[PDB]
Parts: structure tokens; C-alpha cells; sequence
């Protein structure tokens, strides 16, 4: 059970290569999602 | 020769952000490794600290203070990794920084050799134009 | 902009913003094939 | 410089320096392809 959990530990190793790989510079392109978020609730404040 | 050489440095790049490549997914290993650890120890120091509460419960003062030394023991150990992830962290910036400047170097190092290349190649055209009309018609013909 | 005016109705403003996402998305392909219709008009004059 | 706007609707003056990196590396750009049009034209003229 341990052999197959050292392997799991792995499979947390590979985790910790996903998340020193995650960080891209590319997360500016949430931005103009937000704003347009903020244009629908003006359409919701032109609702009412 | 000065394709083969502007080429192959270009070349030897791309081999480069690889390399670097390997060297952050590495460092992704030691810090998801050091956490994994980290959290289980910190929680292996309570296990052991409820131990001694069951002899605090009733019973044995001397499985008591042998649980603090588990605890203790885990505590210390927990404080030499927090040091190893400092580390990590630090080398893990120092990893995305080289990285991202190599890149941009990189880039522009290509980029402008490129660009050269081909202002070179068209500057030589056109004085290659210079040179066969200074292969003038004024020639042995007029021998003829 | 109908499927949003349904939200409005009453219900879900994540639907309303969501449907304006749409509606953009449609806007701004159609600004591209707005474009791209002047760039055939401008070729068929060339051709005849 | 867009890029650079969305920062400034709201957020992070570090990516709205850093679109401006891009902008003047851009124009650097532009303004040693201008020289060499000029170059080009001549030889052009030159050739013709």
C-alpha cells in the first residue's frame, strides 16, 4: 500500500510541477471578462 | 559562413528554454513535495499531543511526556522544512526571473538577426544592382 | 439579447450578463465579416 | 497601449508599465523599419 503511495506522493509531486508551471503573465486576459461582467449589470441597471 | 552560424545560435536557444522548462517544473516538485510533507508533520505534532491527552485522561505520565517528545520532535522537524521551502520559493523566483529575461533575449537576439539578415541581404541586392549596371554595354562590342 | 431580456423577466442576472457575452461575441463577428465583405466588394470591382 | 487601458479602468500599474514596454518597443520597431523603407525606395528609384 505504501509502494502504490509513493507513487500518489508522485502524482503530489507532479501537483507541485503543475502549480511551479501554473503562474503564465497571461492572467490579464480575465480583465475585460470583468468589465463586461460590469456591462451586463448596466443592462440590469437599464432593466431597471 | 553566416546563415549556418545565425541559424545554429538561434537553434542552440530553443535547446535553452527547455532546459529552464525542466528546471521550474523540478522546483514545482520541490515545493508540492515539501508541502505534502509539511502539512501531514504538522498534524502527525497533534496526533501525538492527543496521545498524551488520553494519559492525561487517566494513566501514564511517562507516556505523557514521551508523546511531548514525538511532538517535540515533529516540531523541529517541521521547522528544518519551513527552511527548505524558503529556499525553494527563493530559487523558484530565481528560476522564473533568468527565465523570463532568457526569453526576451531570446526573442530579440533572433529577431534582430533576422531583420539583419534580411537588410543585409537586400542592401548587398542592391548594390548587386550598382555592379551590373557598372557592367555597362560600353564594352568589345564596339571592337566588333 | 431576447434570451437576456428573459433573466430580466425575472431571474437570473448571471444569465443576462452571460447572454450579453453572446450578443457581443456575435457583434464583434460581425463587425470582422463586415470587413471582410468590403474587402470582396472592393475585389469584385477590380475583377469586372 | 489597450492592453495598458485596462489597467487603468482598474488594477495593476505594473501591467499598465509593462504594456507600455511593449508600445515603445513596438515603435522602436517601427521607426527602424521606416529608415529602412527609406533604403528600399531609394535603391527602387536607383534601380529604375
Amino acid at each position: 500500500f505504501e509502494r502504490m503511495e509513493n507513487k500518489v506522493l508522485d502524482m503530489e509531486a507532479t501537483s507541485q510541477a503543475a502549480g511551479e508551471l501554473a503562474g503564465f503573465g497571461i492572467e490579464n486576459q480575465f480583465a475585460q471578462l470583468e468589465a463586461s461582467s460590469g456591462v451586463e449589470d448596466e443592462l440590469a441597471a437599464l432593466k431597471a | 559562413d553566416p546563415e549556418k552560424v545565425l541559424e545554429q545560435a538561434v537553434i542552440d536557444m530553443q535547446e535553452d528554454l527547455v532546459q529552464l522548462r525542466q528546471a521550474v517544473a523540478r522546483t514545482i516538485a520541490e515545493e508540492k513535495r515539501t508541502e505534502q510533507r509539511l502539512n501531514q508533520d504538522t498534524q502527525e505534532a497533534k496526533k501525538w499531543e492527543d496521545r498524551a491527552k488520553l494519559a492525561l485522561t487517566n494513566g501514564e505520565e511517562n507516556l505523557a511526556r514521551e508523546a511531548l517528545a514525538r511532538k517535540k520532535s515533529l516540531t523541529d522537524t517541521a521547522a528544518a522544512y519551513q527552511t527548505q521551502l524558503a529556499q525553494q520559493r527563493t530559487m523558484s523566483e530565481n528560476l522564473r526571473r533568468n527565465l523570463a529575461a532568457l526569453e526576451a533575449k531570446i526573442s530579440e537576439a533572433k529577431t534582430k538577426k533576422n531583420m539583419l539578415q534580411a537588410r543585409a541581404k537586400a542592401a548587398k541586392a542592391n548594390a548587386e544592382l550598382q555592379q551590373t549596371l557598372g557592367g555597362l554595354g560600353t564594352s568589345s562590342a564596339t571592337s566588333a
